[PDB]
Order: structure tokens, then sequence, then C-alpha cells
């Protein structure tokens, strides 16, 4: 058999086991068969370019569909009432009570309603007819190309870089950092200047015109002169009309702070000094190491020369172990990328940016859900690919003495003082909240073990808040900090000492023990994942378990049992504990909110002490509008999303099949099968190709743990969504 | 198939190859132990990989191991 | 260089009792790879699943082992 | 009787007398003096 | 004012030419 | 002036409106008078429940340290006694068979001597009985 | 089914294509490579 | 013979706890108006509350076992 | 089972005429009710000696003490 022709174990395989293996391990590039490291590298590249494409071309239908389907140019003449379209619905299958539901959003056919936020994205950034988000959607288009054909030039033979030229470090984190981050973030300050400010002060500018009008009544003068004061001179007014020339100054680079009077988002020209500014400092990084010229840091030296006396090697050859490995390397970008993207997700729920993006709650609360589930991933991912790093690219010899050898050599401690961390907090907060359970339930919910979360209420009175009469720092107005004329104190006083917004909310008791709770589930999922990674090369149990690989089934019922043993079953386990946590996180910030934009704070200020209280105040209290989306006397727009939210409760428990029952029960029952298709008459004249086998042990771990994510995730994102939009939108 | 080997901790115990069900194992003369034998797999294309032989081995960890590859007709147990 | 009634500690890195402190029971004459037998009172992981005991005994070679006595 | 002093001693035996007095501890002291959510 | 026809046909003229690109490249790929 | 959001119960409309009718948790008629009389003196929220502050000021002592260090000798007497009996019972020729059945004698006797448990831990720890060298520890391969 | 975007006649035969005549494509080509012999 | 000896146990136990901490006289006035109730709780640390008001003055658990449906029907 | 995921389906896109209900498209325990049929017509003819059927769950009147019902046929 042909394929999978990258792999000659698996294509003589006379079962269905080669089909599946071969979708399995198609991507893992570093086991191929004759696979060098030059063609992995240039494989590699290719692979990327084509990711980045793709990018590229989901933006570009995301802009053509809301273009061509939306009500962008009808939103922005009413962003407060009208609701954002999505894309249009085309179901042959639906019914006339569909129809007539679906009809939303003063539309004249079924449509969707979109809640990933992004018209107030474009409508911020000066986007204000559809024939613009056209000319974008072509521009992405001739991009994505661009980057195709550029992915199949470095393919071709005479064009295929070499090995020396993937393991540049100075010159790639030079040229991505002064570049790829200081110089793209100078264009976006230059694009908000040149354009956006001018769009949001009532001021048409395109490409036919940008060339002419300078974005400041004094050009380039001060700039070079050393006047730079004038450009923040005359900002924009609390009246300002958003999208007009109504009380709007002349300002282009502020530092006013706080949020904008009307849309409740930060000021525009902040974003411009901001951006500006993070392009000066990543520039000025990104001539730090030295390429060819004899200026510049090397890493290696860096390295080798931070030695320490308490770790005995330091950072010793550690340039060398991250150089060679590209499991290092990738474990690093995605632990990267996951912090700051639960950083996004805090960030920007707290401190919005877009126009009327705070008064939309859905829209708000899907792209912190969305966020914060990603950078759960990615933070899973991290260390997944440590311990393949681990299995497989680490050199006990190399990195004799080194920081990251050390570690195995104290991993027992490391895992033993985990444990201990995450069962005192397990313990201890199961505890109180069922001693509240017990105690509301015997009618007497005075005794009620309520802590004050005293710690982040003083953090919250330093930024100054002055609810809580803590008179700290900011708060206290004769500290020095508070009496600097910083130019962002007063706007920011004012936006943080308002419960109008999510900026700083306040919080309680149940506040406290939900924060406990998630630092629980925090030091647990990290618990498996570290003692997975430090566990992959080996334990006591199986001294030897390098020589298998990463992902193997078990070493059999010898030796006591060794079910679930690989770093692959470490992974599988914290991948569970990672979605239990973020349902814990998830649940908290949606009735937090759901309270604070309701008005009835209370309602979680008192019930969210017992778990009763999480029960029926936020599950059985608001699935009422969700799961009455179809009813036997009718349908209204929400019933897509209750049937989501049943087909989620369905791949969940579907997941249990592969999850609980194991293969050889499976593989009896498929003998079986097959003996009565042999014996059948007109029915042995077709005869399968690959005999039919169950499917393996690893296989069946990740198809039942795929099952269950998404049901899981589908589940919770038609209940948010289906909740929100009845309750508000 | 499977790989099966033999290192130079195994004492002659026979365990192994009595325990294996495939008849894969075989018992052939040495001088490195007191027993003057030791273990050989001449048969491994008949090996399913069900550790038995593994399960059998009393030295610490393993004198014998059975590591899984390319699954053959055989190696896979079919009968169909 | 070892005999009946000595306290060792194993070096094997690979055995269970790595670090563990074990009775020599008795060597032999030489021709053979591993002449030392150790005898530990906490038992290792051989055995079926579900089995109530382990293994108390192993081959050592002289330099897998120091005295301790 | 020998036997039955073994018995007596046994695991199981014994953790539930431990178990039994602390709780006839608790419950005496939560009856004459309930409701103490903190030392004043 | 919102699209015209011939601005959607013009657009999947437009897409027709990644989508070469995109063949040609995982055919590399594949080799 | 810390906790500006915070009132006393004493002065909390809420909690005196809803003290009136604190249930009795024992058959005592009055276990319900000594709980708001008790629950007076703390800092209640909107909600007229007292809340408990562990910023370890020695006003609020007894709402977390004093239970704490209660709690702490308790926890120690309980962990040294079983260590205690545990060594004792190491060199007994047969330990494994002491553990699922207990000696009596002993285990009282190690009970009974354990309300020291603070000086000879701290006496033992000084005497280097309390750890062991990671070169006298089994150890899995790295 | 129809909607008053412009170029309405494209979903109908659109829509098809993608959910009839490109599945039904790919999965005859992917089940024809997946099952030819040699050349392994 | 054991399990036997366990079960007579069992059942004894239900025959005394349905006629001392039982409104089984009291229940059998009027079967209609008073709910059946055979365990009574300690107050201790509220679980006083648990000791409703199943009529005719008596406060306990309500039993749904239907001991003192067969009881009637046996005279 | 896939009736009930299609009756589903069909309730939700606003197509309540393809339903598998009594009201659209019907699946009658046609034998259920014949057994039931015969089961209340047992004390005329079929056991001569019977004042009442065996049950009231197969049919005929609907026994209620006090206010509540006691046994009433299921359809
Ligand atoms: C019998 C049930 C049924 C069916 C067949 C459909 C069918 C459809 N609905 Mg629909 N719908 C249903 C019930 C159903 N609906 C119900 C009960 C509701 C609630 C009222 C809705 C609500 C609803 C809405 C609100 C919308 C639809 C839309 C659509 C269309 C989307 C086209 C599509 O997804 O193509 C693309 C196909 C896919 C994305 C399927 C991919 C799935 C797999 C897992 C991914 C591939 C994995 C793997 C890599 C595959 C390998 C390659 C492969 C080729 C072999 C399609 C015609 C949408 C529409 O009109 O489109 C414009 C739309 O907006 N439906
Ligand atoms: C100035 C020159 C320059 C530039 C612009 C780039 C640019 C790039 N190189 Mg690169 N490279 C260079 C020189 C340069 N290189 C040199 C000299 C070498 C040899 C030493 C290399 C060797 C090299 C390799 C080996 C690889 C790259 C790759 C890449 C691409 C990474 C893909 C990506 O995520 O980008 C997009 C990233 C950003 C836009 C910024 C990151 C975002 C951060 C996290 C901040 C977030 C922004 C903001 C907060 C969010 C915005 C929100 C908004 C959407 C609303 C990127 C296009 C990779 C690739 O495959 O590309 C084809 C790759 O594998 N480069
Ligand atoms: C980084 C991206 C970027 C780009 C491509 C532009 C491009 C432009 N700007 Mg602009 N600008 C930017 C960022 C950017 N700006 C930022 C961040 C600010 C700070 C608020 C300004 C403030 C600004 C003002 C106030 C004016 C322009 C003007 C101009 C136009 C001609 C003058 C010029 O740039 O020549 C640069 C010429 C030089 C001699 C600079 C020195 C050589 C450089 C380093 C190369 C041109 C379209 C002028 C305009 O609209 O034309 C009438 C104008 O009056 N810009
Ligand atoms: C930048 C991202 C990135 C990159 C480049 C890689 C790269 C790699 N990973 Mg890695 N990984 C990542 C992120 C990444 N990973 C993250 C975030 C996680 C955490 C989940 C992991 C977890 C992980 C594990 C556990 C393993 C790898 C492995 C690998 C290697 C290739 C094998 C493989 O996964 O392909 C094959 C991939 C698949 C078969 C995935 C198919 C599953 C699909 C996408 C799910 C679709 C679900 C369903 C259809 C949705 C339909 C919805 C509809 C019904 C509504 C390769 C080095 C493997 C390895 O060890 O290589 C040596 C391996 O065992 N990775
Ligand atoms: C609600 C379900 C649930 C619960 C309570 C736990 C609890 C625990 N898991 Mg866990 N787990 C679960 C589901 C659950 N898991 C699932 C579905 C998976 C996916 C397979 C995992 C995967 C998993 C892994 C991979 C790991 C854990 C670990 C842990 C421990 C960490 C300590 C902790 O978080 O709290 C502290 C503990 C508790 C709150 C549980 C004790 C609760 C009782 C009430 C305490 C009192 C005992 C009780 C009185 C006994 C009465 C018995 C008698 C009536 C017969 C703890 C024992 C980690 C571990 O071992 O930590 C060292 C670990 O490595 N679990
Ligand atoms: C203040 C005086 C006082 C009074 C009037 C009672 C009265 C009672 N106790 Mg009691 N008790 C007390 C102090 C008191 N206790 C103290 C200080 C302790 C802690 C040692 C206990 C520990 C205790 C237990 C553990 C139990 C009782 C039980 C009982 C009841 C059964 C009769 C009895 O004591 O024999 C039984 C006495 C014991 C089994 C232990 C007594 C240990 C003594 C006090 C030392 C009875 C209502 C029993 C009960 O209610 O049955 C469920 C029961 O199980 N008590
Ligand atoms: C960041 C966490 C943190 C930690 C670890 C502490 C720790 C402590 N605080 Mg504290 N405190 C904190 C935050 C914190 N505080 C914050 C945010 C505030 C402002 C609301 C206060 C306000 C505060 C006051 C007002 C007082 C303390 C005191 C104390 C000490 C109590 C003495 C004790 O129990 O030890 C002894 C333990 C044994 C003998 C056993 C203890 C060292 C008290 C003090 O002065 O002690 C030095 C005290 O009066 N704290
Ligand atoms: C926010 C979370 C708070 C809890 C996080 C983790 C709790 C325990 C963390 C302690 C680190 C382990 C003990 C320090 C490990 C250790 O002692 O390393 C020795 C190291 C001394 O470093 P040297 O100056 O020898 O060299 C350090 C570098 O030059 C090379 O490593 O001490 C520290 O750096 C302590 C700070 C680590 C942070
Ligand atoms: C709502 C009802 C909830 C119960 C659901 C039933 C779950 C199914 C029952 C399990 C299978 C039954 C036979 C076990 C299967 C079997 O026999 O053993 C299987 C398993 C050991 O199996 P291995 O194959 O490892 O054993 C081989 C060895 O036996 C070598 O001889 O033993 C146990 O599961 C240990 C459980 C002992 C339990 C320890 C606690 C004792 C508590 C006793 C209190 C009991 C209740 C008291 C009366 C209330
Ligand atoms: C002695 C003993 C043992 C052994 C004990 C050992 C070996 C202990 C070893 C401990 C080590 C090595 C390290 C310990 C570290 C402890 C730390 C870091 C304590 C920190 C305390 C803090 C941060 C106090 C914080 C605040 C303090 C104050 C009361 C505030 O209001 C509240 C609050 C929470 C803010 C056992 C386990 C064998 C048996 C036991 O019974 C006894
Ligand atoms: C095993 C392994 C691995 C894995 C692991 C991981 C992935 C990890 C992660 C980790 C993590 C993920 C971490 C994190 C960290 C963080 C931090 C460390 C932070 C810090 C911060 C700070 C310090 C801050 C500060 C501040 C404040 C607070 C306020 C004001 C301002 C400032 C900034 C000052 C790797 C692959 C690597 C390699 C190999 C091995």
């Amino acid at each position: 058999t042909k394929f999978p022709k990258f792999s000659q174990d698996l294509a003589q395989d006379p079962t269905t086991r080669r089909i599946w293996y071969g979708i399995a391990t198609a991507h893992d590039f570093e086991t191929h068969d004759g696979m060098t490291e030059e063609n992995l590298y240039q494989k590699i590249f290719a692979s990327h370019f084509g990711h980045i494409a793709i990018i590229f071309l989901w933006t570009s239908g995301t802009l053509f569909h809301v273009a061509w389907q939306g009500n962008f140019e009808q939103w922005i003449k009413d962003p407060l009432n009208i609701r954002p379209i999505a894309h249009a619905i085309w179901d042959p299958h639906f019914g006339e009570g569909a129809v007539n539901a679906f009809t939303q959003a003063g539309a004249s056919n079924p449509v969707n309603i979109a809640y990933s936020g992004v018209y107030h994205w474009f409508y911020t950034i000066g986007m204000t007819t559809n024939q613009e988000l056209y000319s974008g959607a072509v521009f992405l288009l001739v991009l994505a190309s661009l980057f195709l054909f550029a992915g199949w030039l470095h393919l071709q033979p005479k064009f295929r870089p070499s090995l020396a030229w993937f393991k540049n470090a100075e010159s790639r984190l030079n040229h991505h950092l002064a570049g790829l981050f200081g110089v793209s973030s100078l264009a976006w300050a230059g694009h908000l200047v040149h354009v956006a400010i001018p769009e949001a002060r009532g001021q048409h500018v395109g490409w036919d015109n940008f060339l002419s009008t300078p974005p400041h009544p004094a050009g380039l003068m001060p700039f070079f002169t050393g006047n730079w004061g004038v450009y923040a001179a005359d900002p924009d007014t609390a009246g300002h009309i958003f999208g007009t020339s109504e009380g709007a100054g002349t300002a282009i680079l502020t530092f006013l702070g706080g949020f904008h009077p009307q849309t409740e988002s930060l000021w525009l020209t902040d974003i411009a000094h901001h951006h500006l500014a993070i392009a000066v400092i990543f520039i000025i990084a990104g001539h730090m190491y030295r390429t060819n010229w004899g200026i510049g840091h090397s890493i290696k030296e860096i390295l080798n020369a931070h030695k320490g006396p308490l770790t005995g090697a330091g950072h010793t050859n550690l340039y060398d172990t991250i150089n060679n490995s590209l499991h290092f390397q990738l474990g690093l970008a995605l632990a990267s990328l996951g912090v700051i993207t639960s950083l996004v997700a805090q960030h920007m729920y707290s401190l919005p940016s877009y126009a009327f993006i705070a008064q939309d709650h859905t829209t708000q609360a899907a792209l912190y859900t969305h966020h914060q589930y990603i950078a759960g991933f990615l933070m899973v991912g991290a260390f997944a690919h440590g311990a393949i790093f681990f299995v497989r690219d680490y050199d006990p010899v190399a990195n004799k003495d080194n920081v990251l050898a050390r570690m195995l050599e104290h991993k027992e401690a490391l895992i033993s003082h985990l444990s201990w961390v995450s069962l005192f907090l397990g313990f201890h907060t199961l505890g109180l909240y069922v001693h509240n359970d017990v105690v509301v339930a015997f009618g007497t919910p005075e005794k009620q073990i309520l802590i004050e979360p005293v710690f982040a209420q003083w953090i919250q009175a330093t930024s100054g808040k002055a609810l809580y009469g803590f008179d700290v720092l900011l708060s206290n107005p004769d500290s020095i900090a508070s009496t600097t004329g910083a130019a962002w104190l007063p706007g920011w006083l004012d936006a943080i000492n308002s419960g109008t917004n999510s900026l700083f909310l306040t919080i309680g008791p149940g506040d406290f023990l939900v924060h406990h709770a998630i630092a629980l589930g925090l030091h647990t999922t990290a618990l498996i994942l570290i003692k997975g990674a430090l566990d992959a090369r080996g334990s006591k149990l199986m001294p030897d378990k390098k020589d298998f690989g990463y992902s193997f089934p078990c070493d059999g019922p010898g030796r006591g049992g060794t079910c679930d043993i690989s770093a692959w079953d470490a992974f599988y386990l914290a991948m569970f504990w990672m979605l239990n946590t973020l349902g814990w996180l998830t649940f908290y910030w949606h009735w937090k909110h759901l309270g604070v934009w309701s008005g009835n704070v209370a309602q979680f200020n008192e019930n969210s002490t017992y778990l009763m209280g999480w029960f029926r105040d936020y599950l059985w209290a608001n699935s009422a509008q969700l799961i009455n989306g179809y009813n036997p006397y009718g349908v209204n727009n929400l019933s897509v999303w209750a049937w989501m939210f049943l087909f989620g409760h369905l791949v969940w428990a579907t997941g249990f099949m592969f999850l609980i029952s194991w293969r050889g029960y499976w593989q009896e029952l498929i003998e079986t099968i097959v003996w009565a298709h042999e014996r059948t008459p007109l029915a042995n004249l077709v005869r399968w190709k690959d005999k039919p086998v169950a499917l393996s042990i690893v296989q069946a771990r990740l198809v039942g743990l795929a099952h269950f994510t998404v049901g899981y995730v589908l589940t919770y994102a038609a209940f948010l969504i289906a909740s929100t939009a009845g309750k508000f939108g | 198939s499977h790989s099966v080997k033999i290192y130079d901790t195994c004492i002659g115990c026979t365990q192994c190859v009595r325990a294996c069900p495939l008849d894969v194992l075989e018992m052939v003369p040495w001088d490195g132990c007191k027993a003057a034998q030791i273990a050989s797999s001449p048969r491994t294309e008949d090996c399913v990989g069900c550790k038995r032989c593994e399960t059998a081995c009393p030295t610490d960890f393993l004198s014998i191991r059975v590591y899984l590859g390319a699954e053959t007709t055989r190696s896979m147990g079919l009968a169909y | 260089a070892l005999n009946r009634g000595d306290k060792v500690r194993i070096k094997r890195t690979e055995s269970y009792w790595y670090g563990d402190v074990g009775t020599v029971a008795s060597v032999e004459k030489s021709g053979i790879l591993y002449p030392v037998i150790v005898r530990f009172d906490r038992v290792n992981y051989n055995g079926f699943s579900g089995s109530a005991s382990g293994v108390n005994t192993n081959n050592f070679a002289e330099n897998e082992l120091e005295l301790v006595q | 009787m020998d036997g039955l002093k073994s018995f007596l001693s046994t695991a199981p035996v014994m953790i539930m007398a431990l178990l039994t007095f602390t709780a006839g501890i608790l419950i005496e002291f939560n009856r004459f003096y309930p409701d103490l959510l903190f030392h004043p | 004012m919102a699209l015209s026809d011939t601005q959607i046909l013009a657009a999947l003229v437009v897409a027709l030419l990644p989508a070469f690109l995109a063949f040609r490249l995982s055919t590399e790929l594949y080799k | 002036d810390d906790f500006a959001n915070l009132t006393p119960c004493s002065e909390n409309p809420a909690y005196l409106a809803k003290s009136k009718n604190f249930l009795n948790t024992t058959n005592d008629p009055n276990s319900g008078k000594i709980r708001a009389e008790r629950y007076a003196s703390a800092l209640c929220g909107p909600e007229g429940y007292p809340h408990l502050i562990v910023d370890g000021r020695f006003t609020h002592a007894g709402d977390f340290l004093i239970p704490s260090i209660l709690f702490l000798y308790i926890a120690g007497w309980i962990g040294w006694v079983g260590r205690s009996y545990l060594i004792e019972i190491r060199e007994s020729k047969n330990p494994e068979m002491q553990e699922v059945v207990i000696n009596v004698p002993l285990a009282i006797k190690k009970m009974l001597g354990g309300f020291l448990w603070p000086l000879a831990a701290v006496g033992e720890y000084t005497s280097g009985k309390l750890v062991m060298k990671d070169s006298e520890i089994p150890t899995s391969p790295r | 089914m129809d909607g008053s975007y412009a170029a309405s006649y494209l979903p109908w035969i659109l829509i098809p294509m993608v959910g009839w005549l490109f599945p039904a494509v790919t999965m005859g080509l992917l089940f024809i490579h997946i099952e030819s012999e040699g050349e392994g | 013979f054991g399990h036997l000896a366990v079960v007579f146990v069992w059942l004894s136990g239900m025959y005394f706890h349905g006629a001392k901490f039982s409104n089984y006289e009291g229940w059998l006035a009027d079967p209609t108006h008073i709910k059946p109730s055979a365990q009574v709780v300690w107050p201790i640390v509220g679980q006083g509350i648990l000791n409703g008001d199943v009529g005719g003055g008596f406060h306990g658990i309500q039993i749904t076992s239907g001991l003192f449906y067969l009881w009637r029907a046996s005279g | 089972f896939g009736l009930y995921i299609h009756n589903d389906t069909m309730r939700a896109l606003g197509r309540p005429q393809d339903m598998f209900s009594d009201t659209a498209i019907q699946l009658q325990p046609i034998f259920a009710q014949w057994v039931q049929h015969l089961h209340t017509l047992a004390p005329g003819a079929t056991a001569p000696n019977a004042l009442a059927t065996a049950s009231y769950a197969f049919g005929g009147e609907t026994i209620a003490v006090a206010g509540k019902v006691a046994m009433m046929p299921i359809t």
C-alpha cells in the first residue's frame, strides 16, 4: 500500500490501523522515514507559510461575508440598538417557523448575529462604508496568494535555505524585534494618527486624499525642532460625540487616560502615543544582538557568563540546547503565547478599546471566554511539547550540571511539594464551601465562613480605589506617588472610582473563595503536566521509558499493572483539569458580570458563598430562556442555541464510551461482526480491503478526549451566548 | 513485527520461555550465569507482544524487553 | 571483596533499590557476570496486576554496590 | 482471650474507635457551646 | 450602499488565484 | 479607617432586622439569643452576615490567628505521635505486621508522650534525626 | 430560500457543491489514494 | 444463616422505630390528614430543622417506605 | 433513538407536522391498546365471576380517595 508514504511500518499494516495512524502521524516530520535536519527545517518553513496564508484567507472571508450580507452601514448609524450580522443563512432543511424566527436584526432573510465584535473593531479603526470592507477583503486575498507563492518558491531547490540560515538566532531576533514588532507597531501608530483619529473626528480620509491633509495643523516642524508638546495640545473634550466634529480636539498624541465619556473606551490618542512609544522601545531593543558588524551582544557568551555558585553550572550550554531542539522553542513560544493570551483577555474585558463594545455584553463575554480557552490550550501545549523535548532532544551529558539538568536532580521535591500545595488548597477550599452549604441548608446562613479578600482590595486601593477606605498610594492623596502631576492621574482616578465599568470591579467573600479555587485548579494542572514532563525520561516503575518513545499504550499488566504510564497519558489527564479550571473561571466571570450588567450585584454577593447558589441562581435560573428556544408552542431565535446545547450534552456523553470501555471487548465484538459478514449470502461479494480492527488504546483515549472536549466547549458556548442574548441582546 | 531483546542479566530461570504462548523464546547454552543458559528469541516474527515473558522475568527491572513495532497479521493476532 | 552479612547500597541506577540498603546473601566463584546476591526488606514491583507482594532479592556485580556494614 | 484482644487491636476496629471518640468530643462540645464562629 | 453582484463575481475570480497557488504549494509539500 | 464598606453588625440595619429570627441549633431555647449577642461584635457586610479579617491585625486575632494555633498544635501532636510510633515499631522484626494490628500499649504510650511535640521536634532537628541525607534515600532514574 | 443580498443565486449552487459535490469528490479521491497498493 | 440474622435485626429495628419514635397511633386516627413519620432527629447543629411538621403536633422525618399502610393492613 | 433525534430536529426547524407526534405522523401502540381493551372487558364475560377489572390502569372508572386520584386509566 502506498499511503502513508512517509512511514513504511504503517504502510505494511493490513488492518484499518494503517489509515488512522497515517492521519495521526502525518505532521510529525521529526520521525518520518529518511528525514534529514535540513529537509525537516525546510518543510517546517513551508508549512508555516501555509498556516499564515490560511489565517489571511480566514480574515478575508470574515471581512467579505460581513461586507456582503451584513448591516455595517446601518449598524454605524445606531451601534447601541442594531444587532451586528455575521452571515446569511441558507438552510434548505428549514421550516417556516425557523425562517420567521431567524429573520432578525431588521433583515429580509434568515440571518445570524455576529458575536465576535468585529463591527466595533472596524468602526474604531475608521472603516465607515462596506466598500472599504470589500477592498480590505480583496487585499487580504492578494496577501494570502503572495504568501502561498512565497512558500512554494522557498521550497524550490535553488531557493531552499541552508541549515545555518535556520540557526541564526541573533539576526532573527534583531530583525523580528525591530522589524516585525517595532516597525509594525510604528506603522500602526501612523495608521491611527493619519486615518483613525481624523475619522473619529468626522473627517473622511482615504487613499485618495491622505497624502494631502496633514494629521495636525503643524506637521513635522515641532517633531524635528523638539516642540513635541504641540501635538498634545487641545485634546478631545468630554462632550465629544464619536464620529462627528462636535466637541472634538485637534491633538493627536495625548496621555488623557481613563475612558471616553461616550464610548466607554480608551482614548484613541492614548492608543497612538502608546503604540508609538512601544514601537520606539522595540526598535531600541532590536539593535541588541551582534549579527556581523562586531557591535552587539552574543547569546552564548551571555548564557555562559551568568553562572551561579549555587546552581553549579548556571545557564551553561543552554544556547546549544535551545538552538538544536525544536520542541524547546515550541514550548517556550506556546507558554509565552498562552500567558499573553490570558493577559489579553484580562486587560481587554476591563479596558475596552473599541467603541460601544462595553454596552454589547454578549460579545464581551464571548471574547473573554474564547481567548481564555485558547490561552488554556496553549498553556497545556507548552508543557506537552516540553515533555516531548525531554524525551527526544535532551542530552544528559551536554547539559551536565546546568539549571535544566538540575531539575531532574530535585524533581521528587518539586512534585511532592506541588502535590502538597494542591491538597492543601483543595481540602480547605472544599471544606469551606461545604461548610457554607450545610450551614445555609439548616436555615441559619449567618454562620457562614466569609473571608474578605483583603489583599486584592488593598491592591485596588493602591491603584486608586477609594471605596474600601485604605487610603494607600494613589488612594492616599498625600503620598509622593499621587502628587507627581502625572498626566494620566485625574482621568484614571475618575474612571476607576466609578462603578459603571468593569475596571477593577468591587470584590467580596465569594470572589475570595473562587480565586482560591482557581488557584487550586492552576496548581493541580501544573502538577499533572510537570510530573508528566519530569517523569518522561523514566521512573522507578519504568526506568527505560525514553527507549519507548513519547506515546505508547502501556507496559502490560506486569509489575502490578502499568496503564497510562507514558507522558502522553499525563497530557491526556491534564487536559481534563484544564477544562475544569477553565469552567470554574468562566462561570465565575459570567455570573459576576451578569450581576454587574443587571445591577443586581447583591445576588452574586449573597449566593456565591455556597454551591447551591451556583447551582440554582446561575445554572438553573439562567437556563430558562435557553431550553425554551423551541417549544411545543413555537420557536424563537434561540432555537439553534438550544439545539447546539443538546448537541454538546450529547457529544460530551459520547466521549465516555472511549474513555470508560476499553479495547478487548470491542475487538471481540468486531470479530463476531466479521464472522457475520463473511457468512452472509449476497454480502460476501463485497469484501473489505483493510481488515477491520478496534481502535488502538492511545487512539481510543485521543478520540474520547476529543469528543469530550468538543462537547464541553459547545455546551458552554451555547449556554453563555443564549443566556446573555436572551437576557440583554 | 515486535522486537524481543534479552540482556546479560538473565539467570537462566526459563520462566520467560514457558510463559510465552506463541513459542518465540528458546533456551540456549551460555556461560555468564550459574545455570549456564540464556534466553533467545529466534521467532520474533510470531511474537504478539503480550508481555507475559516480561511479567515472568524475576530479575531486577527486566532482563527481557519487548518493543512493539510494525503490526502484521501475525503480530496483531488476527484470525480473519 | 564482600561476604555474607554485609549492608550494601545499590548503584545500578535502574534497579528498584537504587539508594536502598540490602544484605549480602551469598557470592560464588568467578565466570559469572553478577555473582553477588543482595536481599532487601522492601520488595519491588514484580508480579501480576493485583498481586500481594514482589521480589526481595536480586543479583548484582561487585562494582554496583558500596559497602556500609 | 488472646485472639479477642488481637482482633480488637486490628486496624479497622481501632480507627473506628478513635473516630467515634473524636465524634463524641465534637458532638458534646457543640451541644454545650454551639455557634462558635471565633474566639472573641 | 450595498455591494454589486459584479463585485462578488470579481471577488470569486480573484480568489481563484490563491486556490491555484495553494494547490501548487500543497503538491510541492507532498514531495 | 480600614473596611469603609464594612460596619459592625451592632450598627448594621440588615443584621438588626434579621437577627431577631435566628434559629436554635440545639434544644436550648436561648441559643438564638446567644448567637445574636456573640455575632453583634463582628464586622458585617450589607447582607448582615459576619466577615472575617486575616490580614494579621491583632484586633481581629480571634478570626484566624487563635484557631490557627489551635489547629497547629493538634495537627503537630497527631503527626509526631504517628511518626514516633512508626519509628519505634520499625525494628520489631515485623513492622508490617504491627501496622495492621496496632500495638495498643505502645500506641497509648506514644499518645501520652506527645504534648511536648514542638520541643521534641526542635531538639530532633538540631540532632539531625528529623531529616535524612539525599544520598541515603531511594531515587527514581532521572 | 432567498435573500436580499446581491447575487442571491450564488448560495443556490455554491452550497450544494460544497455540501455534496466537493465532499463526494474528495472522499472518493482519498479512498482511491489510500488503497493504491505497492509503491510504499 | 448469618444474612438471615442480619435481615431479622433490620426488621426488628424498623418495628421498634415505628413503635417508639413514630406517630403511628396518631396517623391511624386521621390517615388522610397526617403524614407518616418514624425518624426523629436530635437537635445538635441545626439538624432539628429536619424534624418537620407532619401534622397533629408531631415533628419528625416523613417516611416513604409505606410501613404505616403495611401495618394497618396487618391489623 | 433516531425517532427522538428526528423529532428534536423537526421541532427545532419549525416543522411540527413532520414530527412523530399524535398530531403528526403517529406511532400508535395498537397491540397494547387492544390488550387493554380486552382486559377491560374481562369482568363481563371472560371472567364472569369477577366484579371489576384487575386494575383500573387498563381502563374503567377513576378511583379517588379524599381529593387525590388513587388510580385512573393509563392511556
Ligand atoms: C438535518 C439537520 C441539518 C442539516 C443537514 C443542516 C444543514 C445546514 N445548515 Mg442547519 N440547522 C439545523 C439542522 C440542520 N442543518 C437545525 C436543527 C438548526 C437550528 C434551528 C439549524 C440552524 C442553522 C443555522 C443558523 C445555519 C445553518 C446552516 C446550515 C448549512 C451550512 C452548510 C455547511 O455547514 O457546509 C460546510 C460544512 C461543514 C462546516 C461541516 C464540517 C464538519 C466537519 C466536522 C469538519 C471537517 C472535519 C474533517 C477535517 C473533514 C475532512 C475532509 C472531508 C471533506 C472528508 C447547511 C445547509 C448555515 C447556513 O445557512 O449556511 C450559510 C447557518 O447559518 N443551520
Ligand atoms: C524585518 C524583517 C523580517 C520580518 C518582518 C519577518 C517576519 C516574519 N518572519 Mg522572519 N526572519 C527574518 C526577518 C524578518 N522576518 C530574518 C532576517 C531571518 C533569518 C535570521 C528570519 C527567519 C525566520 C524564520 C526561520 C521564520 C520567520 C517567520 C516569520 C513570520 C512569523 C509569522 C508571524 O506570526 O508573524 C506575525 C506576527 C505579528 C504580526 C506580531 C506578533 C504578535 C505579538 C504577539 C503581539 C500581538 C499584537 C497585538 C497585541 C494584537 C493585535 C490585535 C489585532 C488583530 C486586533 C513573520 C511574517 C516564520 C515563518 O514561517 O513565516 C513565514 C519562520 O518560521 N522568520
Ligand atoms: C504552534 C502550534 C503547534 C505546533 C506547530 C505543534 C507541532 C507538533 N505537535 Mg503539538 N500541541 C500544541 C501545539 C502545537 N504543536 C498544543 C497547543 C497542544 C496541546 C493540545 C499540543 C499537543 C501535542 C501532543 C499531545 C502531541 C503533539 C505532537 C506534535 C507533533 C506533530 C504530531 C501532531 O500533532 O500532528 C497530528 C495532529 C492531529 C492528528 C490533530 C487532529 C485533531 C483535530 C485537529 C481535532 C478536530 C476536532 C473536531 C474535528 C472538531 C469538529 C467540530 C465540529 C464537530 C463542530 C508536532 C511537533 C505529537 C508528538 O509527540 O509529536 C512528536 C503529540 O503526541 N502536540
Ligand atoms: C469532583 C471530582 C474530582 C475530585 C474531587 C478530585 C480530587 C482530586 N484529584 Mg482528581 N480527577 C478527576 C476528578 C476529581 N478529582 C477527573 C475527572 C480526572 C480526570 C481523569 C482527574 C485527574 C486527576 C489527576 C491526574 C490528579 C488528580 C488529583 C487530585 C487530588 C488533588 C487534590 C485536590 O484537588 O483537592 C484535594 C482533594 C479533595 C478535595 C478530595 C477529597 C474529598 C473528600 C470529601 C475528603 C474527605 C475524604 C472522605 C471523608 C472519605 C470518606 C469515604 C467514606 C465515606 C467511604 C484530589 C484527590 C491529583 C493528585 O493526586 O494530587 C496529589 C493528580 O495528580 N486528579
Ligand atoms: C448503589 C450501589 C453502589 C454499589 C454498586 C456496586 C459496584 C459493583 C460491586 C463491585 C464488584 C463486587 C465484587 C468486587 C470485586 C472483587 O472481588 O475484587 C476486585 C478487587 C481486587 O481485584 P484483583 O483482581 O486486583 O484481585 C486479585 C486478588 O484478589 C488476588 O487474590 O477488589 C476490590 O475491588 C477491593 C474492594 C474491597 C473493598 C474495600 C473496602 C471494604 C468496604 C466494605 C464495606 C462494604 C459495604 C458494607 C455493607 C454496606
Ligand atoms: C515538625 C513536624 C513535622 C515536620 C515538619 C517539617 C519538616 C516542616 C518543614 C517545613 C519547611 C521545610 C518549610 C516551610 C515553610 C513555611 C512558610 C514559608 C510559611 C509561611 C507563612 C506565611 C506566609 C504566613 C502568612 C500569614 C500569616 C498571618 C497569620 C496572617 O494573619 C495570615 C497569612 C496567611 C497572611 C511532621 C510533618 C513530620 C509531623 C508534624 O506533626 C510535626
Ligand atoms: C518543562 C519544560 C518546559 C516547559 C515548562 C513551561 C512551559 C513553563 C511555563 C512557565 C510559565 C508560563 C511561567 C510564567 C512566569 C511568569 C512570571 C515569572 C511573571 C512575572 C511577573 C512579574 C514579576 C510582575 C511584576 C509586576 C507587577 C506584579 C506589578 C507591577 C509591574 C511589574 C511588572 C513589576 C520548557 C518548554 C520551557 C523547556 C523544557 C522543559
